[PDB]
Protein backbone atom coordinates (compact mmCIF):
# COMPACT_ATOMS: atom_id res chain seq x y z
CA UNK A 1 0.00 0.00 0.00
CA UNK A 2 2.87 2.34 1.08
CA UNK A 3 4.80 2.12 -2.69
CA UNK A 4 2.38 1.28 -5.42
CA UNK A 5 -0.81 -0.21 -5.78
CA UNK A 6 -1.00 -1.91 -8.65
CA UNK A 7 1.72 -4.00 -6.80
CA UNK A 8 -0.49 -6.03 -4.55
CA UNK A 9 0.28 -9.41 -3.40
CA UNK A 10 -3.38 -10.85 -3.42
CA UNK A 11 -4.61 -9.04 -6.71
CA UNK A 12 -6.86 -6.05 -5.37
CA UNK A 13 -6.43 -3.05 -8.10
CA UNK A 14 -4.74 -4.87 -10.72
CA UNK A 15 -6.68 -8.60 -10.66
CA UNK A 16 -9.58 -10.12 -9.84
CA UNK A 17 -8.39 -12.54 -6.74
CA UNK A 18 -10.37 -10.04 -4.20
CA UNK A 19 -13.87 -11.29 -6.06
CA UNK A 20 -12.89 -14.75 -5.52
CA UNK A 21 -12.03 -13.66 -1.86
CA UNK A 22 -15.43 -12.27 -2.00
CA UNK A 23 -16.41 -16.02 -3.00
CA UNK A 24 -14.99 -17.03 -0.33
CA UNK A 25 -16.78 -14.85 2.49
CA UNK A 26 -19.96 -15.86 1.20
CA UNK A 27 -19.50 -19.33 1.70
CA UNK A 28 -17.90 -18.29 4.91
CA UNK A 29 -20.35 -16.31 6.83
CA UNK A 30 -23.55 -18.75 6.41
CA UNK A 31 -22.32 -21.35 8.51
CA UNK A 32 -24.12 -20.94 12.02
CA UNK A 33 -21.15 -23.64 13.24
CA UNK A 34 -17.59 -23.85 13.53
CA UNK A 35 -14.77 -26.31 12.81
CA UNK A 36 -11.36 -26.80 11.80
CA UNK A 37 -10.95 -28.59 8.82
CA UNK A 38 -13.23 -25.92 7.04
CA UNK A 39 -11.61 -22.76 8.08
CA UNK A 40 -8.48 -24.03 7.46
CA UNK A 41 -9.07 -25.39 3.94
CA UNK A 42 -9.70 -21.98 2.22
CA UNK A 43 -6.86 -20.62 4.72
CA UNK A 44 -4.56 -22.31 2.16
CA UNK A 45 -6.93 -20.47 -0.63
CA UNK A 46 -6.33 -17.04 1.06
CA UNK A 47 -2.25 -17.76 1.23
CA UNK A 48 -1.22 -19.89 -1.58
CA UNK A 49 -2.65 -17.85 -4.89
CA UNK A 50 -1.52 -14.85 -2.92
CA UNK A 51 1.85 -16.58 -2.17
CA UNK A 52 2.68 -17.25 -5.96
CA UNK A 53 1.57 -13.68 -7.00
CA UNK A 54 4.21 -11.87 -5.39
CA UNK A 55 7.14 -14.48 -6.81
CA UNK A 56 5.78 -13.63 -10.27
CA UNK A 57 6.23 -9.55 -9.10
CA UNK A 58 10.08 -9.48 -7.96
CA UNK A 59 11.23 -12.01 -10.84
CA UNK A 60 10.90 -9.62 -13.39
CA UNK A 61 11.25 -6.03 -11.43
CA UNK A 62 14.34 -6.62 -10.65
CA UNK A 63 15.90 -9.33 -11.54
CA UNK A 64 16.05 -11.93 -8.70
CA UNK A 65 18.93 -14.11 -10.04
CA UNK A 66 21.44 -11.23 -10.32
CA UNK A 67 21.52 -9.50 -6.93
CA UNK A 68 21.25 -12.90 -4.99
CA UNK A 69 24.69 -13.76 -6.59
CA UNK A 70 25.59 -10.64 -5.88
CA UNK A 71 25.06 -10.33 -2.50
CA UNK A 72 26.75 -13.83 -1.48
CA UNK A 73 29.96 -12.64 -3.50
CA UNK A 74 30.46 -9.78 -1.32
CA UNK A 75 29.93 -11.57 1.82
CA UNK A 76 31.02 -15.41 1.20
CA UNK A 77 33.97 -13.87 -1.13
CA UNK A 78 33.35 -15.51 -4.27
CA UNK A 79 35.56 -12.55 -5.65
CA UNK A 80 38.11 -13.89 -4.28
CA UNK A 81 40.85 -11.72 -6.28
CA UNK A 82 38.64 -8.94 -6.27
CA UNK A 83 38.94 -8.13 -2.63
CA UNK A 84 42.96 -9.27 -2.08
CA UNK A 85 44.37 -6.37 -3.90
CA UNK A 86 41.50 -4.13 -0.91
CA UNK A 87 43.19 -6.28 1.61
CA UNK A 88 46.55 -5.82 0.37
CA UNK A 89 46.09 -1.52 -0.04
CA UNK A 90 44.31 -1.65 3.08
CA UNK A 91 46.90 -3.91 5.38
CA UNK A 92 49.83 -0.73 4.75
CA UNK A 93 46.95 1.90 6.11
CA UNK A 94 45.36 -0.03 8.91
CA UNK A 95 49.07 0.19 10.82
CA UNK B 1 -26.04 -7.30 -4.10
CA UNK B 2 -25.43 -8.93 -0.69
CA UNK B 3 -24.42 -7.71 2.28
CA UNK B 4 -21.75 -10.25 3.72
CA UNK B 5 -19.43 -10.29 0.37
CA UNK B 6 -19.76 -6.17 0.54
CA UNK B 7 -17.85 -6.18 4.15
CA UNK B 8 -17.30 -3.91 5.95
CA UNK B 9 -18.61 -1.15 5.14
CA UNK B 10 -17.55 2.71 6.13
CA UNK B 11 -13.91 2.86 5.68
CA UNK B 12 -14.09 0.87 2.22
CA UNK B 13 -16.74 4.06 0.87
CA UNK B 14 -14.47 6.14 2.59
CA UNK B 15 -11.43 4.82 0.47
CA UNK B 16 -13.53 5.46 -2.53
CA UNK B 17 -13.92 9.57 -1.43
CA UNK B 18 -10.41 10.09 -0.84
CA UNK B 19 -9.60 9.30 -4.49
CA UNK B 20 -12.78 11.40 -5.12
CA UNK B 21 -10.85 13.81 -3.29
CA UNK B 22 -7.87 12.60 -5.44
CA UNK B 23 -8.97 13.35 -8.84
CA UNK B 24 -9.30 16.89 -7.88
CA UNK B 25 -6.29 17.09 -5.69
CA UNK B 26 -4.30 15.11 -8.53
CA UNK B 27 -5.85 17.28 -11.41
CA UNK B 28 -5.75 20.82 -9.55
CA UNK B 29 -1.82 20.23 -8.68
CA UNK B 30 -1.14 19.79 -12.67
CA UNK B 31 -3.06 22.92 -13.06
CA UNK B 32 -0.28 24.61 -11.07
Amino acid sequence: ENQNVNMSRTGSILKNQEDTFAAELHRLKQQPLFSLVDFESVLDRIRSTVAEHLWKLMVEESDLLGQLKIIKDFYLLGRGELFQAFIDVAQNMLK
Amino acid sequence: SESVTCQSFELTLRSCLYPHIGKQYLECCGNL
